[PDB]
């Protein structure tokens, strides 16, 4: 349990009728944006979505990404959520219209249920039956058990160095085997052998457990393009033979859709459409808002929550047009735009109290007003970053709770950006030996 | 540290239960009067020929009448002029000429002159004044000569209608109402494992382990003889070790974890089991020691003063030579230095400096003035040295009022240096009792070429007072104390040492012997070196490798695992059936209905089974009458399903 910048966000805090209530689940105020994000969460769960775009306006300091983490904890662990910033789309190995499709294919989720039948235990004998099939007795501390092996899983046992009485761990379903060690009954056969002597497991020999587990479609794309991990031994050279990201063509994705729809029609897997949260979308340039306008029109595309804080700025990559939000109006008509208004002075105090009781820093009511004064007069990100140093100035001076004096000391030890700009301009007047170098 | 034995409770001690006599001589004649009242064919005398305790009685009762050891003893008194010979429990174990009917370590009778008198005592104390059938037990796969000799003693010495031999563990099986199982019976002489299939013993494949309660007693005697190493003032009989094993040993469930953390200090007081065995003159001695001490101090003080005076005289002599050398020619300085046996003026200054440092550290009126001035110089030197030490102490205290860390690092380095010096000395000391050491070779090479504890305590005291990270455990004294060694915990316990008192030296402590001695049944080849297999491994060899490979039986795991029960006398240990159940659970396949239990009256059901068997139709169809002994011979075997194989 360590505090982040969004630890106190638990959920959107809605009613049963989809109406936001003030000071609920960590948020303070911000009604209409939480109502709209609740509608977005219901749209994601409704499974009637093949590409929808949601833009979040509002300047810096307001709660844009807090809404996104509220959505991410409102969906749960089940439905996948991929947060990427705009600046991650640039690479030096692939084009930047292919990393977008890699994020779209990381967004869609594919849930498979398995019943793994694991076999822990000491090998009793290695008897080749036919001349082929090789029986193995797996002795536990509860009883041994015979086991008939396929002639291909035995060539995976045999590659491992399993001889007489090594404890092993056979997966029955997936056919995965690991040699855990040599059993301690055969420990002191010789006296300085070099193995890992482990005791016989004091449980069952046949443990049957079931596991629900997810796979993203991008992992299917990578596992079908290039051999990965298992038998890819020439990758230890590194220079040309490493697993470099390659240009996954449209034909490969068009076939993987066929195969996944085949395994959904058999009732094996389940499909769950995810969320792609692209943050600070002004860093996306015009060679990607062209490609999003195509890639959202697929019948498989996930919902895209874009976040952008800028005003009428210059679209990157094409310097001769200005547009709102850094988003071209060719693309801006698709988006559902949600506003994010600033904070009143009576709605900053509650954020101070919630952020204080998240970090455990308790403080008197004469200091909450001072932190709210710095929140009104300077910024919201700065006033919340004085609750943690002042507690360090509290338990050192023989106190437990934070008073006005510790914050009056921390405002001098920890200057903000505005007073540093004033010192940088006015106090740092002459550019000489002991001056700043503009 | 006084803590580990300050709040320690007073000990709860158990005395020695030696197998003594008991004040009873009954000539019980009330059994023959009841035996002659029953109809014929249903009266028989049953004798369990046990190696530890021969039992005997009539079949129509539940408890045996006589339960005696095979001990006998014969004497002749010349002060009385009479031959004595009594046997059984009437021997006191004051005289002992004891010889037993059974061979020590094996339940095969080979001491027939004792067995004859034991049977004589049995037939006397039952009441025989004149011819009943005899049902008698023997060992598994008995030797034919022993059966021939026993049958010869039964027919020829006493005169009997019929007798029949059987295996006592199988009688306890038949009394326990089993049909098919795996009888594991740990007796006094050997531990048998016998598979029984539909009330029939499969004696072609029964296996006896060569360990038993007598081996328990003898191995316990050997380990108490080797534990108390320097000589224990007490008679260590075998029988008292047997009674120690009977009430102070239990088979541990998980042995390799219980054993390795057994002799830890925390909680040894509850593991350990302990066994008993049956001012004016001080002021005058203190004054004499004070007076002898005063005289030695006075002599030492005189010698010290004399040495100081001699050094002062020598210093004056060399200073005089130094003064005479001031202003003399280089030739006269060499003559004065040669007269003083000195090589150079530098050697003279070194001798004067050394003598001054040593003194600084340390007619009648003329002599008295010279002695008084010498004492004043010595006192002035001592006072100057004391002043110097006091100043150094003050400066050290003043420095301490300042830095402490750098001070602690210096004290740690000084401690390490002194420890290394102690180790180098210990090494030199150990090497001095040795030769190959290069130390004697370097000495011989040199001859051939020619041909602190107080300081450590002082530093530790300083670290204990000022260093919070330095504990008493890190002191040299702590690294040298009983509470550290395990051998005191192994022989004596967590209490302090024996001060050679009356009721303290005569004590035997038991720690490991509780779980080491009854463990030999499962790991024989390692603890006691008997080159055979464990009980678990024998049971697994029979259940998993021989019985499925034997034709004529239906289910090898589905039938023999229904009832595995434990019979013999060497079985009433705490947690003995559970160990065998966990071993067989580790060996058998998963799902076998294993149910290990034990008999009801483990030391007495071997008699009751032959008591209930004695007067049935199968027993009537398995007797050997007298004319059958006269015709068929001696080694004739009625093949019964409990007795051994016919020959
Ligand atoms: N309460 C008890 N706890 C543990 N052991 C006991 C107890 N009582 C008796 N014994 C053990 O039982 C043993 C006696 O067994 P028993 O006399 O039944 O063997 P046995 O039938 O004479 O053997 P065999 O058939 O070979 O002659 C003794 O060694 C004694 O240590
Ligand atoms: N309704 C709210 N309740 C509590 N904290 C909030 C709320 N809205 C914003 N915050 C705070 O704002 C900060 C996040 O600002 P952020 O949304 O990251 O701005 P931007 O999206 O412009 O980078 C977090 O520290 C969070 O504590």
């Amino acid at each position: 349990h360590r505090t982040a910048a969004h630890t106190h966000i638990k959920g959107l805090g809605l009613n049963s009728s989809g109406i936001a209530e003030k000071q609920a689940a960590g948020f303070v105020g911000q009604c209409a944006a939480r109502e709209a994000c609740g509608v977005v969460v219901d749209l994601i769960k409704a499974h009637k979505m093949a590409g929808r775009g949601v833009l979040l306006a509002g300047g810096p300091g307001t709660g844009k990404t807090a809404l996104a983490l509220a959505i991410s904890q409102e969906l749960g662990t089940k439905i996948p959520f991929c947060p990427i910033t705009g600046s991650e789309i640039y690479s030096t190995e692939v084009k930047k219209t292919e990393v977008l499709m890699e994020n779209f294919r990381r967004a869609i989720g594919l849930r498979v249920r398995e019943t793994k039948d694991v076999y822990e235990g000491e090998v009793t004998e290695m008897t080749p039956e036919e001349a082929s099939t090789l029986l193995i007795g797996l002795k536990s501390a509860r009883g041994q058990k015979k086991l008939r092996l396929d002639p291909s899983i035995y060539e995976a046992i045999q590659k491992e160095r399993v001889q007489v009485g090594d404890v092993i761990y056979i997966e029955t379903n997936t056919g995965a085997c690991k040699r855990v060690g040599r059993s301690d009954a055969y420990a002191t056969e010789f006296d300085l052998e070099a193995e890992e002597y482990v005791p016989i497991p004091k449980g069952e020999v046949h443990k049957k457990k079931e596991i629900v587990q997810d796979v993203t479609l991008h992992d299917l794309d990578v596992a079908n393009a290039r051999p990965q991990g298992g038998q890819d031994i020439i990758s230890m050279m590194g220079q040309l033979m490493k697993p470099k990201m390659t240009e996954i063509t449209d034909k490969l994705r068009m076939e993987i859709n066929k195969v996944v729809q085949k395994y959904i029609n058999q009732g094996v897997a389940e499909l769950i459409p995810g969320v792609l949260f692209i943050d600070e979308a002004h860093m996306l340039d015009i060679e990607c808002f062209t490609y999003l306008n195509k890639a959202l029109e697929s019948p498989i595309a996930p919902i895209v929550v874009l976040a952008s804080n800028r005003g009428i700025a210059t679209i990157r990559g094409a310097d001769d047009l200005k547009a709102a939000h850094g988003i071209p109006p060719d693309f801006l008509q698709r988006l559902l735009i949600i506003p994010t208004h600033p904070y009143e002075p009576d709605e900053i105090r509650r954020i101070v109290r919630i952020r204080a009781q998240t970090e455990g820093v308790q403080l008197t009511d004469a200091a909450v007003d001072r932190v709210a004064e710095h929140g009104v007069r300077i910024s919201l990100r700065y006033c919340l970053q004085l609750l943690a140093p002042a507690s360090i100035l509290a338990r050192v001076n023989g106190r437990t709770q934070v008073d006005v004096q510790d914050i009056a000391e921390a405002e001098e030890l920890f200057l903000d950006a505005r007073r540093s700009a004033n010192i940088l301009t006015s106090t740092g007047e002459s550019g000489g030996l002991h001056g700043f170098i503009s | 540290r006084d803590e580990p034995w300050k709040r320690l409770p007073p000990p709860t001690v158990y005395p020695v239960k030696e197998a003594r006599f008991e004040k009873y001589i009954p000539p019980q004649l009330d059994g023959r009067e009841r035996a002659l009242a029953q109809p014929p064919g249903q009266v028989a005398i049953v004798i369990d020929n046990g190696s530890h305790s021969v039992r005997a009685g009539w079949n129509f009762e539940d408890k045996p009448r006589l339960a005696i050891p095979p001990i006998m003893s014969k004497y002749r008194d010349r002060k009385m002029g009479k031959t004595f010979s009594f046997a059984g429990s009437d021997c006191y174990a004051a005289r002992s000429h004891i010889r037993n009917a059974f061979e020590a370590g094996t339940g095969i009778v080979s001491n027939w002159d004792v067995m004859e008198h034991v049977l004589d005592y049995v037939f006397v104390k039952l009441g025989m004044n004149e011819d009943m059938p005899i049902v008698m037990t023997e060992a598994v796969a008995n030797l034919p000569y022993s059966r021939k000799s026993m049958s010869e003693i039964i027919f020829e010495c006493y005169g009997a209608p019929s007798l029949v031999y059987g295996i006592d563990s199988l009688f306890s099986f038949r009394h326990n109402q089993g049909q098919t199982g795996l009888v594991v019976s740990s007796s006094y002489s050997a531990t048998h494992v016998i598979p029984v299939y539909n009330r029939k013993a499969l004696l072609s494949q029964a296996i006896r382990l060569n360990w038993g309660g007598w081996h328990m007693a003898e191995y316990m005697l050997k380990l108490l003889k080797l534990k108390y190493y320097t000589g224990f003032p007490g008679k260590l009989n075998s029988s008292q070790t047997e009674h120690m094993v009977r009430d102070f040993c239990y088979v541990s469930l998980d042995y390799d974890r219980e054993l390795a953390g057994y002799l830890d200090w925390t909680g040894l007081e509850d593991r350990e089991r302990i066994v008993q065995y049956p001012e004016e003159e001080l002021a005058r001695i203190a004054e004499r020691k004070k007076e002898s001490g005063r005289r030695l101090q006075e002599q030492a003080a005189k010698m010290r003063l004399e040495r100081l005076m001699k050094k002062e005289q020598e210093l004056e002599y060399y200073k005089d030579i130094q003064r005479r050398m001031q202003g003399e020619s280089k030739k006269e300085i060499k003559r004065l230095l040669d007269e003083a046996e000195l090589k150079d003026e530098a050697a003279l200054e070194r001798v004067i400096r050394d003598l001054e440092r040593s003194i600084k550290r340390a007619r009648q009126q003329r002599l008295l003035k010279s002695n008084w001035e010498a004492r004043q110089r010595a006192k002035a030197e001592k006072e100057a040295e004391k002043a110097r030490l006091a100043e150094e102490a003050r400066l050290d205290e003043e420095r301490r009022k300042n830095d402490l860390e750098g001070w602690l690092e210096e004290k740690r380095q000084l401690r390490l240096a002194k420890l290394n010096q102690l180790k180098e000395r210990e090494r030199l000391k150990a090497d001095l009792g040795n030769r190959k050491s290069l130390a004697s070779q370097i000495r011989m090479k040199n001859i051939a070429n020619l041909a602190l504890e107080a300081a450590i305590r002082s530093l530790e005291n300083d670290l204990l007072r000022y260093d919070k990270t330095f504990s008493y455990d890190m002191t040299l004294d702590a690294q040298r104390d009983w509470s550290k060694s395990l051998l005191h915990a192994f022989r004596y316990g967590p209490r302090p040492f024996d001060p050679s008192s009356q009721a303290e030296t005569h004590r035997v402590h038991l720690n490991v012997e509780r779980i080491r001695v009854p463990e030999v049944l499962f790991q024989p080849a390692a603890i006691a070196g008997v080159d055979q297999a464990g009980l678990v491994e024998i049971a697994g060899d029979i259940l998993c490798q021989r019985l499925p490979s034997l034709p004529g039986i239906q289910d090898a795991p589905d039938a023999f695992l229904r009832d595995v029960f434990l019979t013999g006398g060497n079985t009433l240990f705490q947690n003995f059936d559970e160990r065998l159940r966990q071993g067989l659970m580790a060996l058998l396949p998963v799902g076998a209905p294993l149910r290990v239990r034990r008999a009801q009256d483990a030391i007495l059901d071997a008699w009751r089974g032959a008591a209930g068997w004695a007067c049935t139709e199968e027993a009537k169809a398995a007797w050997i009458t007298r004319e059958e002994y006269l015709e068929k011979g001696g080694e004739y075997i009625k093949e019964h399903d409990l007795g051994n194989a016919f020959a």
